[PDB]
């Protein structure tokens, strides 16, 4: 399982690629969203 | 005299590395510290400023003989250390001495032939073995050993070798190896008993 | 020189491919060139490829078909190709060998050239200085071209590049401070290209008044493959005797280097040697650095000369060999995205991932002026961090945003708007760019100006 | 009002976090693998050839 | 002491010569004179660059990573030469070290290692980060020689299931603290909480070692227990039931 | 039937000869007795790999993974064996199987058996895993009926365009699926589910047919029309307005 099970060749690369490229953006946007609801927890927390 | 380049000069003995290196920056010394008789490396990349470094090493330093070497430097980028290089000053009882009569420069452009860039590495090590068993502490440093593995692949290729992992041919890691071993502190041979040592430093390229 | 006549044969031992194999030859030279004449009365040319006993074999530029196996002859010229070279060749046209296109006669031979060319003496070499005017917002301002930087162009295939190589031939030129415009000149060649943006250089340079200060080359890609990577060399020894032996600085342009590579491809496997790393010798570094290598200033002339090649990335691959080799022998990239060019911006130059590495001498006091480079760097961090915001706005919604984040919207609208787009045929100056510059960054209030220097903002901002 | 608010915003907040950590240590690692397995047997092809 | 030296910057064809020299040294001694040898080897990794060197020179068929197809054969002769012999009380011990070119472990030297010697021990550099004398990975080390001196007789009874008890514990502890990095804290239960501390003491305690300790086996079995015994009594799945009343108090 | 068997005991190199010793007395039977037949043909890897053994023992160039380059002309020639003519009847209907190294579509065996056949049906692993007796992906299948089954004289009109929305439609739910594997069940609406209900209907019942249960093409056509009633009439795009308003209720 630790390996995708894919055969090699050179779109398989592409792919992968594009895909490491798309996973990498979402993870910056959701911890982007993640950190701005933590700054709304801690606003409404003032008191 | 002449001396064939790849063959170690030999020596009486060699001695463990026992004087600390010093150098005029305080981060380097103080925390992670060289030897008289080590071995360095540090990367190469553009947009640090190793050049600092360079000046600070040839300036500020136990060592009193030092080797610039060159295997290929993108033309004007080592231009420009032939420019700003020999201006360099230093200080011996107030003396400017701007000269720096304690650098010999080996440079190589890209469009010199294969075998000199893959030569100059080892016409370095030579020279500096030569003024180690003269019974100083010298230094040495590489310009990129990535762009010397690169030309070594090339010459390699020339002749139609087999590649190994990653193409370059597995002259690599013994040639390395060797290259390296070459420098440490030593006894020199000689019936006047004296010493000498070589400092060693290297960039990489990643 | 030489005084002997020349040799004429009639042995033809065979042939395989565009090879043909020779025989009962007197100290054949190397690189020799020699002339053949078919049975039927046809005309041809080739170069000695490889040498052996009294064996000799020739590749023929224009093919081997037709040849005869008895009734064919050829001849010796018994010496290496040479060239004939001149000041007065521009606004001529050439083929790559040297024979005129357009309807003008034979160059006059001021004097003989060896192609090959020669190595630079590394001590003679300077650091650069100046700056060159291209008329581009994106090159001049947000980057810059000293005079001996070698900048390549990376671009992928169906993009707008040859535009922008016309574009930039047409307003090159140099800062006007106040041995003038008059020693600036061009040489442009183009390799292995189709009919149509063939046609398009020789009309379109024509139409714009421009022949006075250009010396052309044109390959089409039905032509001998010998005749492409003989080309570049030409027109590389033509800019040296133009730039050095006589005192002018020399913008050369070259398109489409990986079709060089192509035809380096062919000669490789004509001389029948082991490809390597995809199908490419692996001397083709020492090769193409060759081909690099005759930029930068000496001393004791006062000329320069300045390479800036065009390459067709295979499928956006940085780590393909040939782009990589060239970033490795080269000090900077300018990068075309294919978003910019769906989003119908002329100039579709990214100047994100684009670096030049000798900005901080091109530019100064004494050069353009002072406030150049706080301007460059503060455009490229304001618009990271509008590039930044418009992310932030594609979740937390508009009305989630502070006033600070409609301001890097609005200035990054607007960039795009203005600073980026020019039209094809807007020549703007290097004052009028940084003029655009500081109005798009009057947009944001006094104290955002983080990389700004006061005085700087004293003397510019109000 | 305030905490009412304040207990959705917590539980949104600890679903993301967890959903941050998921793709983080799962879904990058396996790719990193598969490409390097996959560079390798294509330098085997070219070195066969 | 016996030794036979090689520096790097002697020729590196005499590498290949080098091993077969000391090996047939330790042959006299082991079956002429009744001497128990051990044997010691710094680095096989530049014995396979060397054989690798001449191989290309000679252009024979590559296999993975272009090495040479026969290195099976070749490392084979250089190992067989072990074990003992009847009715001779010598005999040859080998401890060859090994450098990996990365934390690979399915490059072909290890991989050819492995088929050859009956178990391997494994060096961490993730446990060298953390500042532990020997950083061994149990986990990948088995030896395929547990079996003929282990048990009452040789050792002490409850060796065996003391070992698969403490691998399975050790296991399941690395289990829970990959799901742990991911899910977080709150939700991990009891029985997690437990695995982590068996973990944490059998690092602190067990594995931990000064550079000249000497601890007897009994003793090593007894700090098994001591950490075996943080467990309820019920979930030891991998113990007879007659060694958990045996030894539990 | 007529029968040629070659067995993995025999000697290789007869394989060259079998298949053309097949095809004669199949074309002589379909064109100078007029009789329509069906030439089964299996495991053609085995005859390219007689090739490779016949082009290695010859020293020739070799192509794609040491297949000669010639062997595409030579399953040129081996498969246009096939086809009606004027004058005559009978024909000939080629049915070869294909054994798959590893799961490689783009090997090049498989491939340029694509680029001469028409078409091609595809036997899927994760089926069989799944325990579906005949499993056949859909998805990568593909053949040249676009001018034979219309239904003026043949099954009826709304047969292609039937088999064209269960495509899209099986298609679509593919997605779905490959979507429900990165989020969890919260973020699917009403379509999502509809689809994946339509997933496994269509799998379990559609596909899934036991041996000797020979199905009419109207039946076939009835129950892809069952399926597709599960959905309303809106989303069903691809089928013409008349068909739509005339099949669904």
């Amino acid at each position: 399982k630790d390996r995708i099970e894919i055969f090699p060749s050179r779109m398989a690369q592409t792919i992968m690629k594009a895909r490491l490229k798309g996973a990498q953006t979402g993870r910056n946007l959701l911890k982007k969203k993640s950190d701005a609801l933590t700054l709304r927890f801690r606003q409404i927390l003032k008191k | 005299q002449v001396w064939p380049v790849r063959q170690v000069r030999p020596v009486t003995e060699k001695l463990p590395a026992n004087h600390p290196l010093l150098t005029g920056q305080r981060v380097l010394d103080a925390l992670f510290p060289c030897v008289q008789g080590g071995t360095t490396a540090i990367p190469g990349a553009f947009g640090c400023g190793k050049t600092v470094i360079s000046q600070s090493l040839s300036k500020y330093s136990n060592s009193d003989v030092i080797i610039y070497v060159g295997c290929g430097e993108r033309g004007n980028e080592m231009s420009e250390v032939l420019r700003d290089f020999p201006e360099l000053t230093m200080e011996v009882d107030g003396k400017v001495e701007s000269i720096m009569k304690r650098t010999a420069l080996v440079a190589n452009t890209s469009n010199m032939p294969v075998a000199a860039r893959e030569a100059s590495i080892y016409t370095g090590i030579t020279l500096s073995e030569y003024f180690r068993d003269m019974g100083y502490h010298v230094s040495m440093m590489a310009d990129s050993t990535s762009r010397w593995a690169e030309a070594l692949r090339e010459i390699s290729g020339r002749l139609a070798e087999m590649p190994a992992d990653s193409g370059y041919p597995a002259y690599l890691g013994a040639r390395l190896a060797s290259f390296y071993e070459r420098a440490g502190r030593v006894k020199c041979l000689g019936n006047p008993e004296r010493e000498g040592s070589v400092s060693i430093v290297g960039a990489v390229s990643p | 020189y030489l005084s002997q006549p020349r040799l004429t044969y009639k042995t033809v031992s065979g042939v395989n491919g565009p090879l043909v194999i020779l025989d009962h030859v007197k100290f054949p030279r190397y690189a020799e060139i020699v002339h053949l004449t078919l049975p039927d009365g046809t005309k041809r040319s080739g170069q000695v490829l490889e040498v052996s006993g009294s064996k000799a074999v020739v590749q023929v530029f224009e093919g081997t078909s037709g040849i005869d196996a008895k009734k064919t002859s050829c001849e010796f010229t018994g010496d290496i190709l040479r060239t004939p070279v001149s000041e007065d060749m521009l606004g001529r046209v050439f083929n790559g060998s040297g024979k005129p296109i357009d309807r003008g006669p034979v160059v006059l031979a001021e004097d003989f050239l060896d192609i090959m060319g020669q190595p630079i003496n590394p001590q003679c070499r300077i650091y650069p200085e100046e700056m060159i005017q291209t008329g581009i917002s994106a090159i001049d301002g947000m980057n810059s071209i000293a005079r001996g930087q070698k900048i390549p162009i990376f671009s992928a295939a169906g993009l707008p590049h040859n535009e922008i190589a016309a574009q930039i031939c047409r307003q090159a030129g140099l800062v006007k401070k106040s041995y003038s415009e008059e020693n600036f000149a061009i040489v442009f060649a183009a390799m292995g290209v189709n009919m149509e943006t063939a046609r398009f250089f020789k009309s379109d340079f024509e139409e714009n008044g421009s022949m006075d200060n250009v010396c052309l080359f044109l390959n089409l890609a039905n032509d001998p493959t010998i005749e492409r990577i003989i080309t570049p060399r030409l027109a590389l020894t033509t800019a040296e005797f133009l730039a050095y032996q006589c005192e002018k600085h020399v913008l050369v342009i070259l398109t489409d280097m990986s079709s060089y590579a192509e035809a380096l491809r062919e000669v490789s496997a004509a001389r029948e040697e082991v490809p390597g790393r995809r199908g490419f010798p692996g001397y083709m570094y020492t090769d193409l650095a060759t081909i690099y290598e005759r930029a930068g200033r000496v001393e004791g002339r006062n000329g320069s000369i300045t390479q800036i090649p065009i390459l067709t990335m295979p499928n956006d691959d940085i780590t393909h060999p040939i782009p990589d080799l060239t970033g490795y022998i080269t000090e900077g990239q300018i990068y075309v995205d294919r978003q910019l060019h769906n989003r119908q911006i002329y100039p579709p130059i990214n100047v994100l991932p684009s670096l030049s590495r000798l900005m901080k001498s091109a530019i100064g006091e004494g050069m353009t002026r002072k406030d150049h480079a706080d301007v460059s760097n503060q455009l490229y961090a304001c618009y990271a961090i509008g590039k930044d915001v418009q992310a932030m706005k594609a979740v937390v919604g508009e009305e989630a945003l502070t006033s600070d984040d409609l301001l890097y919207l609005e200035f990054l609208q607007k960039f795009e708007k203005n600073f980026i787009t020019q039209g094809p045929y807007e020549n703007r100056t290097v004052y009028e760019t940084l003029d655009i510059g500081w109005q798009l960054l009057r947009i944001f209030p006094k104290e955002m100006l983080k990389r700004i220097p006061q005085s700087t903002l004293s003397e510019f901002y109000p | 009002s305030l905490q009412t608010s304040f207990v959705t915003l917590d539980e949104a907040i600890k679903i993301t976090n967890r959903r941050v950590n998921a793709i983080e240590h799962v879904i990058i690692p396996r790719i990193e693998r598969t490409l390097a397995y996959i560079i390798t047997e294509l330098d085997e092809r070219e070195r066969e050839e």
